[PDB]
RNA sequence: GAUGUCAUACUUAUC
């Protein structure tokens, strides 16, 4: 609506302004990472949702102020004024080529599909309160204690591999608390003060609203 | 060691022998010589460890007590995935006060 | 010096009042020149006065004065000389510095801290004079020679590490051609000491470097003294390097299978040692290459007899554990008539090297006890168990290590029932022999086999060997606490018998025997908990209670280490001397001079402050915090790190608000070792209770105008990060302010302070989202990494390391951008470092954030693979 | 062997008003001859003392074994002899 | 072999990031591409200078600290303050006296209210992007204005009351510019009174 | 904003395939590595299809995956290298349902980098050691041994390093009761990179150099390095010992070379093409898979081209020395990744791109009516081998997993008028390309 | 010194800007060899298989960017 | 701004 994005494939993506009275598209918005990214999709007004072909996946939103009404040479560093920011990053392991914002099932809530190119999916979906989000963190850092994967490879140096992660929730790591051991899983519910079985069905809700 | 800086460690391949530290230098990191929050052990070469250097100080060089291990900070930083942190010599440092 | 005898004038005025009785000096302000040493330094006491007739020599004269201020003069005029001497090592020469170096160190009236000197001014001077002491190779090595046989072990590390730091910049074939006329000296240690320095050249610069040296040399035939010079470096090469002559096993014993057949004994022996240093490192595998080696060798055992032959049994014990099963065992049954055949050889080296091949000998299966009891060990407890043994350390611990292994072997109570008689006798050190044997006994077997008929024989006789002593040595508490953890519960119908030994020897005119009864009432503490002995304690306890008056400090500090060890045995408030009138009791206890004792009281403190804190009236507790600022500035390096976690006790137990501001007010002390003590105090006492208590006056000392109270505060902002970890995603947003006024300073020690707080956030809110506090910071700490102080430096360089995981890889390559093609080097150096530093981090990550290249007209560099879309 | 801050006159602080010349010689006297000893007998310079010993091996020896060492005043913590920090009064 | 700046300015697509010193380096068209670059970042500008970057700010006055509002409303800083003023006029018998028996309870204010101003009132810095260094006369320069709109000190210097009624309201350069017409420089400036409504246009200028 | 990263449907495309005795039994099973995710099928014989019993997320960029199995025992390791520096050996649980770590070996920092162990990964036949090579200029082989608890060991790491050298592929000879063996065909890039005329990196192709880890020296030295007149692609090893030819054949564009040193001379075989296919106007072919099988007779390989004409390669060779090599073309298969040949006639085909197959030997050896070539026919111009195609008849289709990576683009559509909202996305590269619509409702 | 022997692609002070590309290739020829996605798109991109590709990004590692100068 | 003598002060949980 009334702009473009576009989205460049060894830089970042650009926001341009169109005019109604002149014809004349002035760029007035730009990143300072580097993605080389493949597709995008947009989410809202402000943020837009990207995917780079080395395996990671960004959101960059615009700042509060936004001023689009440029008229038209130095810029900040040697592009235009207005930088954008990042809030989101988080590395899948593979290309992801494919990427929606809808509902996979009626009456849940809005979340972004993704589809890369090793035949995988996945979905991401936010947060409703801060302490579902907060007890999802807690959860994860136990996980990535507690549990670390057979490859060797750090949980927390995976997701940072190109770009490090900013309020990302690795659900993968989450879901595996049902396939250890009933030890170290009610150790896991003694450190966050609740039940295995509670614990499950606090990670499967979340699962089965946002998808299926 | 950080304090020293004419110490130079061995840098060889890290086989399976475990490093140890002695009474004086238990709980101290091998590179960020810290006390605070230890992540991973560290692993001695084989020419650091062999026949009368097995459980020996990495740091100082005497007698070993505890296990030798890196600290958090090591150990994110990809400190712990390089060779051998065994003090071969030992120069400027605990070796005049011997003789003064 | 020291010891010279002063009069009653000098003696009076060095003392204030108040107080009641019951030319020869070089051009001024040089030290003092010996009488014996005014040949090196003859040039000085006449003025210089240049002016017309000033040579290059000049300068030299300049670097004897240098010489002769850093040999005698102060410390502080010996680390400005060294700092004049080893930057201008270039421009001074290798030349002169050397013919004025050589003939100082070879003076027969030297000491040993000016051989040192010399020997590190030596080391400063070859980082800056490499590939230019090639002509004075030869000059250094005859005074480096002597070095590595000498008989400290610290001037013979010096040795080998200027002889590794020659070969390493002098070459390969500068030494080669330096040690070649050195082989054939007439000078039989001379030509040691060269075997030694080519062996020491040989492991710094690697074996197949001077292996077809080596081998020319050993295969060479004019003259036995240059192969017996060649079998030495062999020997000395393989015993200086344990795993590394491993891959070169076959061409250093391809070399050596040509010895041992010539008509010298002596070659054959050193080829013999030799071998035996090779199959000492192959100890479990150089039977592989060695096969050739084994038929010249035993028959040598066979056909003559001597010295030879001791050095053939040698290295068939050092073969036979690298063989296999079969081949050990027919090893074993045809060398033990010749092990006790040579039982009674009235030569120490020939019984040293039997004792070193027994403990080998019978160490894996093949060699049965029964045997070994009957023929074996009788003949090796009548001719080693001996009185001249024990007085060499080289032939008591082989002595002890083969009684251990025979004990291993055999069985423990055969050798304890023999052992134990020598536990009574008259003599200290062979009574201290048979302790550590059965210490060691004790510890690797264990008391099991141990009846009734033998265990309080040997209780006996550990208590008369600990009642008898006369030196200083821990070995006999160690053993008698080692016998009371073996014994276990056996020890019963021994306390009333050991304990009321220890209070009859609290009371004695010696202050060592108070001590040691203090020490051995300590190792046996942990005993008495384990065999439900708590009256005895309690009694113990109270007793040592009023054992704090002992005048001797080292009695005391014993006697808290006792009391320490009786309150961790025993509960904290179960305990008949209670807390509540054994913390004040120690208040003034902590105020002793000395370490350990201090040590003690500062451990005991901390343990009755994280155990027993509900003892005081919390106003104790805040008047022994001011008493705690006194107890860091000590060359310990023990009491200062349980201080800070004493405070951190008090702090967690009467809250975190008074012992704060002891902690801030003593931040102004100007002294070393007492602000970063309290920096990391009050450090310990954020981590310990909640940090935000500690959030604003930690950022009160910054108001302060003071750069001691500002780095202090900094520095223990740093710790506490550092400490905290993943809890400093909240306090972040207070500290940034403080971190970005901190480092646009002036001063370089707050703005690397601030350096290391940015690195500690870094990598303590590493994945937590922190990117934009991080991306504040490093656009300050990237103008300092112009700095030229190496401290700056590294903070600047491990904020960039910490700074690279935590903002990412690719605002570290965007931040070191158009640095590395820049045209000033000092810059581009720098960031040539960074670029290694952030590929050595993350290499995988540069790939993806690699800027456009264009395309050259010769070469291409644009990517086509990644350009590419579907 | 010795440390270059080791002499042969030691300085001792808190030390009993009320202690005798013979009880402070047979403190002193435990490690080897002494060859002087001075009681400060003034408000400013009371609770401190200095024993100079005739070798230095024996006051080496006295500072190592007399350092806080049981007093009724309190610790009798026993320092080295310094020039510069005996004349900080004046 | 070292060609001038001319050359290199001509050769390089962006002229702008060439300087005086870069035509004297081992790769200038190298350093031309990564002075040029999209996200890159220039070297700093105490390189060249012999001051070593921090010999610049002695004989000037500085503040000791600036605290936040956070920290400030909790009364710890008045708290030392105070707690400085009773320490500093101590003498050394009373500072030795309150060793061995010393007074608890100097502050003392609260627990919970640290918690609250470290988690509830909590207030974000004024961050920067990564491209914008850092330099001596950085922290000085505070000077990098709109036409049509004036500030309070400006509007109290000139003696211009900012209302909405447009009859006393803008500068007496109005009447100046109703007799000569429209600013040549900005022909999308409308000034109430002239080309604008005057209730509604109450800003004293628009850009349109 | 803080999202939440889950998984709805797993990664299907196979990256890396082995086969083996994982769960102790005499039936077999397969493990499949996706890249990030790590899968164990169970080839059950009486239905023919193929059933999942675990899958685990490694979190992590697998670049090798091979299975051992020990000297004296019936379960076989695997031994994975991913894109950290620890190699991962595992053992699967058929009690406990997981793969149990069994020991984790670091010898390298994290990343995808050249220099840290982990692209190549090979292991010895009779199970003694494990050698893992770098991209370029690195190498390790550590020791595996067994205690007497009966438990695996891994003793230090042995250091191989050659500078200035690459390194595109690693195999272990065969050596019955011997020192192990590794071969790899090595470039040295010293001379191309310091001369700059241009003509060096023209002469400097690769040579098979065979690295022989003594056990009684505790170290591993290069024995041999031959040259190559062509750059092989893969390599693969022939059992031996007691079977017979022990060696490494070495492929590359249109070529198969046997090369066994010491006494046995280096046979090469052209690769038979198509026979009128208007495919190759200068392009070569090259292998792709080796898929080496014994059904305790003989030994053969399924090697598969870059067309998909799988072929049966068998050498005949004397008592000590090989005479010559043989092959036929099999039948006609998708491009697969990885083949892995099951007992009791099965053959599984893992493709990158598309669904998977498993299909069932019906007719092995086929050496009845087929033209088959040989290495010794004295052919001239050129390869001179032209094989017709000819649909599937020694192996039928039995099981086939809907396994196609290529996702590309996909779009959440409600088309289909249903209640729930369907997926439309694409799938397969090339002719296999094919429009998926997926539901969320069951079959 | 020793860390452009020890670990290569590192450089120096002295480094020109075409062995900075030539190792900035290799490092991205690695990278794309050894990260399934990378040549799993190149293979997507083109009609070659995973094992062309690979064999073609591991014949172009010697002097990827050509001749020096 | 550099040099060479002197003093003061600071940093690395150095001993």
């Amino acid at each position: 609506g009334h702009r473009v994005i576009v989205s460049d494939v060894q830089e970042s993506f650009i926001w341009v302004r169109y005019k109604r009275n002149e014809n004349q598209l002035i760029i007035f918005a730009d990143d300072t990472y580097p993605r080389w990214v493949t597709t995008a999709s947009l989410l809202d007004y402000d943020t837009v949702a990207g995917a780079d072909k080395f395996g990671n996946i960004c959101v960059v939103r615009l700042p509060p102020n936004t001023n689009d009404e440029v008229d038209e040479d130095r810029g900040l560093l040697n592009g235009a004024s207005q930088k954008a920011e990042v809030i989101m990053n988080y590395h899948v392991g593979e290309t992801v080529l494919s990427l929606q914002k809808t509902t996979l099932i009626p009456g849940g809530s809005e979340s972004l599909v993704y589809t890369t190119l090793s035949g995988g999916i996945g979905i991401l979906v936010p947060f409703t309160s801060h302490e579902d989000h907060d007890f999802f963190q807690h959860v994860e850092m136990h996980l990535r204690s507690e549990h670390p994967p057979l490859c060797g490879r750090d949980h927390l140096s995976f997701r940072s591999y190109y770009f490090p992660v900013k309020n990302v929730i690795d659900g993968d790591l989450c879901e595996q608390f049902n396939s250890m051991e009933p030890n170290k899983q009610k150790n896991v519910s003694e450190e966050l003060d609740r039940t295995p079985p509670e614990v499950s069905k606090k990670l499967e809700d979340i699962r089965t609203r946002y998808a299926f | 060691a950080k304090h020293h800086p004419d110490l130079i460690f061995c840098r060889k391949q890290a086989g399976v022998a475990i490093g140890r530290l002695c009474e004086k230098c238990d709980g101290k990191c091998v590179i960020c010589d810290s006390y605070v929050r230890p992540c991973t052990l560290v692993r001695i070469c084989d020419e650091c460890n062999y026949g009368s250097y097995q459980g020996r100080c990495v740091i100082c060089g005497g007698p070993g007590v505890s296990d030798a291990y890196y600290c958090k900070e090591c150990t994110i930083q990809e400190k712990d995935r390089d060779g051998c942190p065994k003090i071969v010599n030992l120069g400027s440092s605990k070796t005049d006060l011997f003789y003064e | 010096e020291r010891n010279r005898p002063l009069s009653d004038e000098e003696l009076d005025a060095m003392f204030p009042e108040g107080y009641k009785v019951l030319n020869d000096q070089p051009s001024g302000n040089l030290p003092f020149l010996k009488p014996d040493d005014i040949q090196y330094f003859d040039k000085l006491l006449v003025d210089v006065d240049e002016s017309t007739l000033s040579p290059e020599e000049q300068k030299e004269r300049k670097i004897m004065k240098l010489l002769l201020k850093i040999k005698n003069g102060t410390p502080p005029m010996r680390k400005a000389a060294l700092r004049q001497i080893t930057d201008k090592a270039r421009e001074f020469g290798a030349g002169p510095l050397f013919n004025q170096i050589l003939p100082l160190l070879m003076s027969p009236t030297l000491e040993d801290q000016e051989r040192h000197l010399l020997v590190k001014v030596i080391d400063r001077i070859l980082y800056k004079l490499d590939d230019l002491v090639r002509p004075y190779v030869h000059k250094i090595l005859v005074v480096i020679e002597p070095l590595l046989i000498d008989e400290d072990y610290y001037a013979r590390v010096e040795g080998r590490e200027i002889i590794s730091n020659l070969a390493k910049a002098a070459g390969l074939a500068t030494m080669i051609s330096t040690m070649r006329p050195d082989i054939d000296n007439m000078d039989e240690y001379v030509r040691n000491t060269t075997a030694r320095a080519f062996a020491v050249v040989a492991s710094a610069l690697g074996i197949p470097s001077l292996l077809p040296f080596l081998k020319a040399v050993c295969k060479s035939k004019k003259s036995w003294q240059a192969r017996h010079t060649g079998i030495k470096i062999v020997q000395q090469i393989a015993i200086l390097m344990g795993c590394a002559i491993l891959p070169h096993l076959r061409s250093l014993v391809e070399i050596i299978e040509h010895g041992l057949v010539d008509e010298q004994q002596k070659v054959r022996t050193i080829s013999a040692l030799a071998i035996a240093a090779l199959a000492e490192a192959a100890t479990p595998y150089g039977i592989e290459s060695f096969d050739s080696v084994l038929k010249p060798l035993w028959k040598g055992i066979r056909q003559h007899r001597g010295k030879g032959l001791a050095a053939f049994l040698k290295a068939i014990g050092y073969l036979i554990p690298l063989m296999d099963a079969e081949y050990a065992n027919y090893y074993t049954r045809e060398v033990m008539l010749i092990l006790i055949r040579e039982f009674q050889s009235p030569d120490e080296e020939m019984k040293k090297i039997v004792l070193k091949v027994v403990k080998q000998c019978c160490g894996t299966d093949g060699v049965e006890a029964n045997y070994i009891k009957t023929e074996i060990l009788p003949p090796f407890f009548k001719h080693f168990w001996q009185h001249r043994m024990a007085l060499d350390r080289r032939n008591y611990r082989q002595l002890v290590d083969t009684t251990v292994e025979l004990a291993n072997k055999v069985g423990a109570a055969e050798i304890i029932s023999r052992i134990v008689d020598d536990l009574k006798d008259e003599a200290e050190q062979y009574r201290k022999m048979v302790m550590e044997t059965i210490e060691k006994i004790m510890g690797n077997l264990g008391a099991a086999d141990i009846d009734h008929k033998l265990e309080e024989q040997l209780i006996d006789g550990i208590l008369y060997a600990f009642q008898e002593q006369t030196t200083e040595d821990s070995v006999m508490l160690n053993g008698f606490g080692t016998v009371v953890n073996a014994l276990g519960k056996r020890v019963k119908p021994y306390l009333p018998q050991i304990c009321g030994t220890v209070l009859w020897r609290l009371n004695n005119k010696s202050a060592k025997v108070r001590q040691q009864a203090a020490d051995l009432i300590s190792r046996t503490a942990v005993v008495m908990k384990t065999c439900q002995e708590e009256k005895l304690m309690g009694h113990l306890g109270v007793v040592l209670y009023e054992y704090l008056g002992e005048e001797y400090p080292e009695v005391l500090g014993s006697i808290l280490g006792a009391l320490k060890a009786i309150v961790n045995v025993i509960g904290m408030h179960k305990m008949t001397p209670p807390i509540k009138d054994l913390l004040p009791r120690l208040t003034p206890i902590l105020k002793n001079r000395h370490e350990k004792v201090q040590e003690n009281c500062i451990d005991l403190v901390g343990r009755i402050a994280d155990r027993g804190a509900e003892y005081v009236s919390a106003r104790e507790w805040m008047r022994i915090c001011f008493e705690l600022l006194e107890l860091l500035k000590a060359h310990k390096k023990a009491i200062r790190r349980a201080t800070v976690n004493t405070f951190g006790y008090i702090a967690k137990a009467i809250g975190p608000h008074d012992v704060l501001a002891t902690l801030l007010n003593n931040l102004k002390v100007q002294e070393r070792q007492n602000r970063v003590c309290t920096t990391v105090a009050i450090a310990i006492v954020a981590e310990t209770c909640s940090p935000f208590t500690v959030l604003p006056a930690l950022m009160n000392e910054y108001r302060v105008p003071e750069l001691n109270v500002q780095n202090g505060v900094l520095k223990s902002l740093s710790f506490l990060f550092e400490y905290i970890g993943e809890m400093g995603k909240d306090y972040i947003y207070a500290v940034t302010p403080l971190l970005e006024d901190a480092l646009m300073d002036r001063d370089l020690v707050h703005r690397q302070t601030a350096s290391a707080v940015v690195q500690h956030m870094s990598l303590g809110v590493y994945g937590f989202g922190c990117e934009d506090s991080l991306n504040h910071l490093l656009n300050y700490v990237w103008p300092n990494v112009f700095e030229t102080s190496p401290h700056v430096i590294q903070a600047v360089m491990g904020a960039l390391e910490g700074l690279r995981v935590a903002i990412g890889p690719c605002r570290m390559l965007q931040y070191c951008l158009q640095g590395l093609f820049h045209p000033a080097r000092k810059v581009r150096d720098v960031y040539w470092k960074i670029y290694n530093s952030i590929y050595i981090g993350s290499q995988d990550a540069l790939i993806a954030h690699y800027p456009r290249i264009y395309n050259d007209d010769k070469n291409t560099y644009i990517r086509y693979e990644l350009d590419y879309i579907l | 062997r010795l440390p270059p801050e080791v002499n042969r006159i030691l300085y001792i602080r808190n030390l009993p008003y009320k202690i005798t010349a013979e009880e402070m010689y047979d403190i002193f006297g435990k490690y080897g001859p002494i060859r002087q000893i001075r009681v400060g007998n003034t408000p400013e310079t009371r609770g401190t003392a200095y024993v100079v010993y005739e070798d230095i091996f024996d006051a080496k020896n006295a500072c190592d074994h007399l350092s806080g060492f049981n007093v009724c005043n309190r610790y009798l913590v026993v320092l080295y002899y310094n020039a510069n920090r005996a004349f900080q009064k004046m | 072999n070292r060609f001038t700046v001319a050359e290199l300015k001509q050769l390089v697509a962006r002229p702008d990031v060439v300087e005086m010193h870069d035509v004297t380096a081992q790769d200038p068209k190298l350093l031309v591409h990564l002075k040029a670059t999209r996200n890159s970042v220039p070297v700093p500008r105490h390189w060249c200078f012999k001051r070593k970057y921090l010999q610049g700010k002695r004989g000037i006055e500085k503040p000791p600290f600036e605290l936040p509002d956070f920290i400030k409303r909790t009364g710890i800083q008045e708290m030392r303050e105070a707690l400085q003023e009773k320490e500093e006029q101590k003498t050394m018998k009373s500072k030795m006296r309150e060793k061995v028996r010393p007074k608890m309870g100097k502050i003392d204010i609260d627990y919970q209210k640290l918690h609250d101003a470290f988690f509830k009132w909590q207030t974000k810095p004024k961050l920067t992007i990564h491209g914008d260094l850092y330099y001596e006369g950085k922290e000085f320069e505070t000077r990098l204005k709109k036409p049509g709109d004036l500030s309070d000190e400006l509007r109290i210097s000139l003696g211009m009351p900012v209302g909405p009624n447009a009859h006393k309201v803008p500068p007496p350069w109005l009447i100046a510019m109703q007799r000569y017409g429209p600013p040549p420089s900005y022909p999308n400036l409308k000034i109430p009174g002239l080309n604008s409504p005057i209730p509604e246009s109450c800003s004293f200028g628009y850009h349109a | 904003m803080f999202l939440y990263n889950l998984t709805l449907q797993r990664a299907t495309g196979i990256s890396f395939a082995i086969h083996g005795n994982f769960s102790g039994t005499k039936q077999q099973e397969i493990v499949v590595s996706r890249g990030k995710i790590l899968e164990l099928l169970r080839p059950d014989p009486n239905t023919g299809k193929v059933h999942t019993l675990l899958t685990v997320e490694v979190f992590g960029v697998i670049r090798s995956l091979m299975a051992f199995r020990l000297t004296g025992g019936t379960k076989d390791y695997i031994v994975v290298g991913s894109d950290s520096g620890r190699i991962v050996i595992l053992e699967y649980q058929p009690s406990k349902n997981m793969f149990e770590k069994i020991h984790q070996e670091t010898f390298g920092k994290s990343g995808c980098r050249r220099i840290v162990p982990g692209q190549f990964l090979a292991v010895d036949p009779k199970g003694r050691a494990v050698m893992i090579s770098a991209i370029e200029k690195q190498k390790l082989v550590y020791i595996l041994n067994r205690d007497a608890a009966a438990r695996l060991t891994i003793s230090s790491p042995l250091e191989a390093h050659k500078a200035n050298t690459l390194v595109y592929h690693v195999v272990g000879v065969d050596v019955g009761f011997e020192n192990p063996m590794f071969a790899c065909l090595e470039m040295d890039y010293e001379e191309a990179d310091n001369d700059p005329t241009g003509e060096a990196a023209a002469n400097t192709q690769q040579t098979l150099t065979f690295y022989e880890l003594d056990l009684g020296l505790n170290h591993v030295v290069r024995k041999y390095s031959e040259p190559l007149e062509e750059h092989g692609n893969f390599l693969i090893t022939v059992p031996g010992g007691s079977d017979g030819p022990s060696g490494v054949l070495i492929c590359s564009e249109n070529y198969i070379t046997y090369k066994n040193f010491g006494d046995q001379p280096d046979i090469r075989c052209p690769i038979p093409r198509r026979r009128n296919d208007l495919d190759d106007p200068e392009r070569g072919m090259i292998f792709v898979c080796s898929a080496t099988h014994k059904t305790k007779s003989m030994f053969f390989f399924l090697a598969q081209t870059e067309q998909g004409d799988i072929f049966k390669i068998t050498l005949e060779t004397d008592e000590d020395m090989v005479t010559e090599i043989r092959l036929k073309y099999f039948d006609t298969v998708p491009v697969a990744a990885a083949m892995c040949v099951l007992k009791t006639g099965f053959l599984f085909v893992a493709s990158e791109f598309g669904n998977h197959y498993l299909y069932q030997i019906a007719h092995l050896g086929d050496d009845d009516e087929e033209p088959e070539f040989s290495s010794a026919m004295p052919l001239e111009e050129g390869d001179t081998f032209f094989f017709q195609p000819r649909p599937l008849k020694n192996l039928v289709l039995v099981d086939e997993l809907d396994s196609l990576s290529p996702i590309l683009f996909c779009q959440i559509a409600d088309l289909a008028n249903e209640d729930t909202p369907q997926l439309y996305v694409a799938c397969g590269r090339g002719p296999r390309s094919s429009l998926r619509v997926l539901r969320h409702g069951l079959e | 010194e020793h860390l452009q022997s020890k670990y290569i692609g590192t450089g120096h002070a002295d480094t020109t800007k075409w062995e900075w590309l030539v190792n900035q290739h290799r490092d991205s020829y690695c990278s794309y060899m050894g990260h399934f996605d990378l040549l799993n798109y190149f293979a997507i991109a083109e009609n070659e298989s995973k094992a062309r590709v690979r064999f073609n990004l591991m014949e172009k590692m010697l002097q990827p960017c050509g001749p020096p100068a």
